[PDB]
RNA sequence: GUAGGAUAGUGGCCUACCAUGGUGGUGACGGGUGACGGAGAAUUAGGGUUCGAUUCCGGAGAGGGAGCCUGAGAAACGGCUACCACAUCCAAGGAAGGCAGCAGGCGCGCAAAUUACCCAAUCCUGACACGGGGAGGUAGUGACAAUAAAUAACAAUACCGGGAGUCUGGUAAUUGGAAUGAGUACAAUCUAAAUCCCUUAACGAGGAUCCAUUGGAGGGCAAGUCUGGUGCCAGCAGCCGCGGUAAUUCCAGCUCCAAUAGCGUAAUUUAAGUUGUUGCAGUUAAAAAGCUCGUAGUUGGACUUUGUGUUACUUUGAAGAAAUUAGAGUGCUCAAAGCAAGCCUACGCUCUGUAUACAUUAGCAUGGGAUAACAUUAUAGGAUUUCGGUCCUAUGGGAUCGGAGUAAUGAUUAACAGGGACAGUCGGGGGCAUUCGUAUUUCAUAGUCAGAGGUGAAAUUCUUGGAUUUAUGAAAGACGAACAACUGCGAAAGCAUUUGCCAAGGAUGUUUUCAUUAAUCAAGAACGAAAGUUGGGGGCUCGAAGACGAUCAGAUACCGUCCUAGUCUCAACCAUAAACGAUGCCGACCAGGGAUCGGCGGAUGUUGCUAGGACUCCGCCGGCACCUUAUGAGAAAUCAAAGUUUUUGGGUUCCGGGGGGAGUAUGGUCGCAAGGCUGAAACUUAAAGGAA
C-alpha cells in the first residue's frame, strides 16, 4: 500500500489498449512538440503540461502522437529542470512544514510528518543520484532548501 | 516467520547460535560450571567420612535415610553420601576412606532423600556390595 | 501474593540495597 | 510486495483445483510460468491454457481437469546437480512412480526425468503431482 | 478463555473512549461498555393522576413527562436486575426483549 | 615510500629520512577454551550432533627463560654458557646435574603393566656384506575393546501328552553303553632362544562336584495376587510409588524371568520435529517490540530468438597420501581378520593377484546460458567501410587529429508496484487564537424560620451570630451532558462547545507525470495514557498521605465528614500500562449475506427547498465491523483467517524452549530522582500450565 501510512487505495489511470492516436486527432507530432516547448518556457512542469494537452487539446497521450514522453522531449531541447519535478515538490512541502513548525513548537503532528517527508526526499534523491539525474555531490540541506525551491 | 533467502546463511547460523543457550541441557555443558561441582567432572571420587548422619525422608514417606558426610580428598569439599542397603551403615566408621559415586540423575536429588546426590560404593577399599553379601570383610581388627 | 504487590515489595528491597551499598561506596 | 509470480500462479491453481473449479486466472504472466505450465500440460495434468495480451504483463486462463493433486514452488531456488536429484524426489514426491520436480537448467525448463536423460543440473522451480 | 467477541464493550477502530460515571455508585466506566437505559415516565405516578387531574386549575393541561438517561456499571446493572446473566447461547442475542 | 644495513634470500626484518596511514557489526581489538591442527572416531532414513592427548602427516617442546658453538643441516638439550627454580656428591677447597626414550620408583589421583629376552623380521645408521639399534620385534602382566566357541548327545524303561487303538513328541541325582575337549603329558613342530597355538602316544566324565554367573519378578518391562519375618521401623524405589499387623515392591526361602562367559552401577549420541536448513513455536499453554521512521543486512513485477563487461550456477575432466569407510577377488577349518594365493607335479607355471568408487569448501580447465547477481545505455568518445594530415618506428606497423559515406542509425512496456501533480470532497487528525453552555463552589443582595447534612442505622460536621431551602446577580476554575452509534479521524498514545487562521492527511476521480525509485529492517531516531519529578501560574471540583466519626474480636480498610500533594496550565524531564485484537509488517489466493462510513458512476420522481442538496434503486473502489456456514484450520475455546502445512519452502523483523530462584544479583548505560534499558548463576522442584 502507501509508503508512509496504512492506506490501500488503488485509484489510478487506466491506459487504453490502443496506443495509436484517434482518427479524429489531426495535430501532427511537430506541432505537439512545439506546444510542449512553449509551455515549458512558461514554467509548467511535465505533469501539468500533459493535463493541459488532455483537457484543452484532445491529446490523451503525448507518446501516441509524438512517440516520446514529455520529459524526454524537454530534455532534447534543454528544458529539463535541474531538480526533477517530483523531488522538487517534496522539497517545497518540507520547506512549508518547517516554516509552519518554527511558529508552532508544540505541533508534534507536524514534527512527525516532517520526518516522513524528509525521509521521502532522501530516498528519492538517492535514486536520482544513482541514475545520474542529480549532481554527484548534490545533498539536501534544510538550511538552504528554501533557496532551491520557490 | 523464518528467514528464507539464499543469501541469508549468516543470519540463520547466528540466530541458532544465540538460541541454543535457551536450552538447559546445552547451557549446562557449555557454561563451564561443571568444574565447580564437588566431583569437578569426574565419575567417582574418594573422600574421608567425617560423621555418620541420618536424614529424614521426604513426604509422604517416613524414614531415616542413613547417610555420611564426606570430605573429598582431591579438593576438600564436603558432601552427603547415601549409604544403600540394610544395615550397611554399620560397615562405615568415621575418618575412613570411601569411594563415592553419583546417585544416577547427574547431580539431581533422587527419591525421597532430600538434597542428596551421591552414594557410597566402597569403604576401606572394599565394595559395600561384597560386605552386604558377606563376600569380603573390611581390612582391620 | 498479588503480582503487583510483590513487585512493590521487591522495589522497596532494592532501594535499601541501593542505600545499604552506597553507604560504604 | 509481489516477490515470486510463479508462487502466486501455482498457489492460485492449487486453490482453484481443490475447490473444483474448471478455469482459473493467473496474473501477472511470465515466460517462466508459461514454461512451467507446458511441462504440466505435456504430462496431462492441465488442459488448454490461453494467454491474454493486455499490453502490460498479460494474463493466463488455465483449464483444469481434476488430475492435479498439488503444485507448488520451492523457494529459495536451490542448486541441484544430477547426483542430488534423487534426494529431492525422495523429499517432495509421493512415490518413486509419479510426480515431477521442475528444474531450470542451462538447457531450459524441464522435469527431473528429462534432466537425468540429458544429464544436466540446475535449480529447482517447483513440483507437481 | 475469551468470553465475548466484543470483549464486553463496543469499540472498533478507535483507541480510547472517555468514561462515564455510574448513575448508582459513581464508578468510572467507558461509555461504550456502560449499560444505558432511557427512562420516560409521567412526572406524576399513575397512583396520583386522578387526584392531580381533579385538582387541575386549567380546563386542559397535559401532565409533563420525566426523561432520565441511566448509565450503569456492570456490577450495578446485575445487582439492580437491569440485566441478568444469560446462558452461553443467549448471550449472543442482541435484540432487546419483549 | 626512498636510501642503506643484515640475511641463504624476499620483507619494517632493522636503521635514517619522509608520508598518515592500516583493521573493524561481512564482529576488528580483547576475553574464554578442562584448545596442538588434520587424516579421522562415535552415532547416524536424510539433514545432523558430539569427539579427535595417542601409533599416519604437519607443528611444537625437552624443569622455566635466554644465549651460543660445531656442522650441509640445530637456536640441539641422552651438546655447551648464564640466570631462576629444584636437587646429588664432598675429606667442605670443590664437583656433577635434566626419564614429556625403555623399564622402574615417588607423588597425584576414579584412572593405567616387566627395573624381562633379542637384533631373527621390519628398517635405519657407520670407514662398514660383518658393528650398533629399549627404533622395532619377542615373551610377561592384561575381562580396554573385538572374534570363534564347551558346560553335554543318544537309546531303552517309568511317567505325561497329541495325531479303545497305536504312531510321534515331552520329563526323571532312574538304567545303559557311545562321543569328546578342559586338563595332563612321550614327541615332534613352533622360536634368534624359549613360550603359546596347530599336530599327536599314553592318561583324562555321571550328581559327567569337570557344580555359570550377573541382575530382576506392582507398572513402565520379560517374570509369583507363593511361604516365613518385619510393621511408615528397617529398607526399597532412575520415574510413578511400596512399607502404619493378612507387604505381588522391604529382609529371606522357593519358584520363575532376561541376558549369558559375561552382567550390574557411576561424559556423550539416539530417542529430540524438546534447537526445527530439511523441520518446531509465539490469540488463550513459554513467546509480537507501545507506535512509527530508518542505515547496514536480507528480499525484490513483467519484457529482448522463436518456429571480448564481470560473476554465481550446472556439466565433464585434470589433480589429488596411505591407513580408515564403501567395495571387487580369495574356504586364515568358520569368524573378527589378513593380502594372500591358485594350478598341476616340473627343477615349474598362471606376464598370478594385491581392482574400483567415494573424497565438503576453495583453486585449475572444457561444454551449457535457463534462472539469478553486479555493471552499462541518449550532447553515443557508438558500429561500419573509405579518403587524408601529423608524429613515432621496422624488415609496413603503431599513435593521434580530420573529411566524406554506409544504416530502419541508436531510448521495452507503463505492474489492480511505488512516488509526484491535479480535481471536488471528507474527518470528534494536529497547532494557534477566539465564542458559548449549564452545573459546581464562593461571594453579594433579598426573603423565610429550625433544623440541615449524611447512613443499613448513626456520628463526626454546619446552624436563631440565620444553617439547609427559594429568587436575582457577580467571580473563579474545571468540565464540555443529552445528540453519541457494534459511527468517524489518527502511526500509536489519543481526539467531542462555536468561528477564524496555519501547515498536514486517507480515500475516491484521472486516456496527467517519473519509470522500479520497492518490501522488511541491527545501529540510530521522532512520538508515547495515567502516575511521578523540577520551577512558574492557577487552585472550582474531586482527592493518595493525614486527621476524625462509624463498623468490627481487632479495622491502619471497605461507609461517612474534613483535607495535603495531586487533579488544570506553561517550560523542562521521565518512557512505562491488560500501551490488548493479549494476534508485527508487505503480497497473492480461497464461501455466502445484509447493514454502515467516504468518494465516484448510472437510473428515477417526490420535496412549505436554493443544475444541485435531501430521499429512493443498481453498481464500483476504499474503511470500521457484524451475521450464516465448513469444503478448511485447531488441544479445544474458537477463527472467513488463527484457512490455502508431514501433500511441510511468497518476502522480511522481533521473539519462546518445564516450574521456580528472577526481571533478582552483578557490570554497563540513561535519568535530578522515582526508576528505565541490558541481564545472570548457585540452588531448588515433578509437575506448573491451556482448553474442555
Ligand atoms: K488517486
Ligand atoms: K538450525
Ligand atoms: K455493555
Ligand atoms: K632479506
Ligand atoms: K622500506
Ligand atoms: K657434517
Ligand atoms: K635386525
Ligand atoms: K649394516
Ligand atoms: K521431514
Ligand atoms: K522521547
Ligand atoms: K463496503
Ligand atoms: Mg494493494
Ligand atoms: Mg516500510
Ligand atoms: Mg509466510
Ligand atoms: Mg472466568
Ligand atoms: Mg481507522
Ligand atoms: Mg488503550
Ligand atoms: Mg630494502
Ligand atoms: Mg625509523
Ligand atoms: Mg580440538
Ligand atoms: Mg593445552
Ligand atoms: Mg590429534
Ligand atoms: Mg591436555
Ligand atoms: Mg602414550
Ligand atoms: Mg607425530
Ligand atoms: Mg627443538
Ligand atoms: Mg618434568
Ligand atoms: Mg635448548
Ligand atoms: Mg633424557
Ligand atoms: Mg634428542
Ligand atoms: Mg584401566
Ligand atoms: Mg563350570
Ligand atoms: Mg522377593
Ligand atoms: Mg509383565
Ligand atoms: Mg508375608
Ligand atoms: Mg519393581
Ligand atoms: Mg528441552
Ligand atoms: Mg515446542
Ligand atoms: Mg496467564
Ligand atoms: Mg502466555
Ligand atoms: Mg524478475
Ligand atoms: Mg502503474
Ligand atoms: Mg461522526
Ligand atoms: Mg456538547
Ligand atoms: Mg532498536
Ligand atoms: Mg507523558
Ligand atoms: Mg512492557
Ligand atoms: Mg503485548
Ligand atoms: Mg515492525
Ligand atoms: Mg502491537
Ligand atoms: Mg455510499
Ligand atoms: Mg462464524
Ligand atoms: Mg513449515
Ligand atoms: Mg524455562
Ligand atoms: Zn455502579
Amino acid at each position: 500500500g502507501r509508503m508512509h501510512s496504512r492506506g490501500k487505495g488503488i485509484s489510478a489511470s487506466a491506459l487504453p489498449y490502443k496506443r495509436t492516436p484517434p482518427s479524429w486527432l489531426k495535430i501532427s507530432a511537430p506541432d505537439v512538440e512545439d506546444n510542449i516547448c512553449k509551455f515549458a518556457k512558461k514554467g509548467l512542469t511535465p505533469s501539468q503540461i500533459g493535463v493541459i494537452l488532455r483537457d484543452s487539446h484532445g491529446i490523451a497521450q503525448v507518446k501516441s502522437v509524438t512517440g516520446s514522453k514529455i520529459l524526454r522531449i524537454l530534455k532534447a531541447h534543454g528544458l529539463a529542470p535541474e531538480i526533477p519535478e517530483d523531488l522538487y515538490h517534496l522539497i517545497k512541502k518540507a520547506v512549508a512544514i518547517r516554516k509552519h513548525l518554527e511558529r508552532n513548537r508544540k505541533d508534534k503532528d507536524s514534527k512527525f510528518r516532517l520526518i516522513l517527508v524528509e525521509s521521502r526526499i532522501h530516498r528519492l534523491a538517492r535514486y536520482y543520484k544513482k541514475t545520474k539525474k542529480l549532481p554527484p555531490v548534490w545533498k539536501y540541506e534544510s538550511t538552504t532548501a528554501s533557496t532551491l525551491v520557490a | 516467520g523464518k528467514t528464507r533467502g539464499m543469501g541469508a546463511g549468516r543470519k540463520l547460523k547466528s540466530h541458532r547460535r544465540r538460541q541454543r543457550w535457551a536450552d538447559k541441557s546445552y547451557k549446562k555443558s557449555h557454561l563451564g560450571n561443571e568444574w565447580k561441582k564437588p566431583f569437578a567432572g569426574s565419575s567417582h571420587a574418594k573422600g574421608i567420612v567425617l560423621e555418620k548422619i541420618g536424614i529424614e525422608a521426604k513426604q509422604p514417606n517416613s524414614a531415616i535415610r542413613k547417610c555420611a558426610r564426606v570430605q573429598l580428598i582431591k579438593n576438600g569439599k564436603k558432601i552427603a553420601a547415601f549409604v544403600p542397603n540394610d544395615g550397611c551403615l554399620n560397615y562405615i566408621e568415621e575418618n575412613d576412606e570411601v569411594l563415592i559415586a553419583g546417585f544416577g540423575r547427574k547431580g539431581h536429588a533422587v527419591g525421597d532423600i532430600p538434597g542428596v546426590r551421591f552414594k557410597v560404593v566402597k569403604v576401606s577399599g572394599v565394595s559395600l556390595l561384597a560386605l552386604f553379601k558377606e563376600k569380603k570383610e573390611k581390612p582391620r581388627s | 501474593m498479588r503480582a503487583k504487590w510483590k513487585k512493590k515489595r521487591m522495589r522497596r528491597l532494592k532501594r535499601k540495597r541501593r542505600k545499604m551499598r552506597q553507604r560504604s561506596k | 510486495v509481489r516477490v515470486s509470480v510463479l508462487n502466486d500462479a501455482l498457489k492460485s491453481m492449487y486453490n482453484a483445483e481443490k475447490a473444483g473449479k474448471a478455469q482459473v486466472e493467473l496474473r501477472p504472466s511470465s515466460k517462466v510460468i508459461i514454461k512451467f505450465l507446458i511441462v504440466m500440460q505435456k504430462h496431462g495434468y492441465i488442459g488448454d491454457f490461453q494467454y491474454v495480451d493486455d499490453h502490460r504483463v498479460g494474463k493466463i486462463v488455465v483449464e483444469l481437469n481434476g488430475r492435479l493433486n498439488k503444485c507448488g514452488v520451492i523457494s529459495p531456488r536451490f542448486d541441484v546437480g544430477v547426483a542430488t536429484i534423487e534426494g529431492w524426489t525422495a523429499r517432495l514426491l509421493p512415490s518413486r512412480q509419479f510426480g515431477y520436480i521442475v528444474l531450470t537448467t542451462s538447457a531450459g525448463i524441464m522435469d527431473h526425468e528429462e534432466a537425468r536423460r540429458k544429464n544436466v543440473g540446475g535449480k529447482v522451480l517447483g513440483f507437481f503431482y | 478463555t475469551f468470553k465475548r467477541r466484543n470483549g464486553g464493550r463496543n469499540k472498533h477502530g478507535r483507541g480510547h473512549v472517555k468514561f462515564i460515571r455510574c448513575s448508582n455508585c459513581g464508578k468510572c466506566c467507558p461509555k461504550d461498555k456502560a449499560i444505558k437505559r432511557f427512562l420516560v415516565r409521567n412526572i406524576v405516578e399513575q397512583a396520583a393522576v386522578r387526584d392531580v387531574q381533579e385538582a387541575c386549575a386549567f380546563e386542559l393541561y397535559t401532565l409533563p413527562k420525566l426523561y432520565l438517561k441511566m448509565q450503569y456499571c456492570v456490577s450495578c446493572a446485575i445487582h439492580s436486575k437491569v440485566v441478568r446473566v444469560r446462558s452461553r447461547t443467549d448471550r449472543r442475542v442482541r435484540e432487546p426483549p419483549q
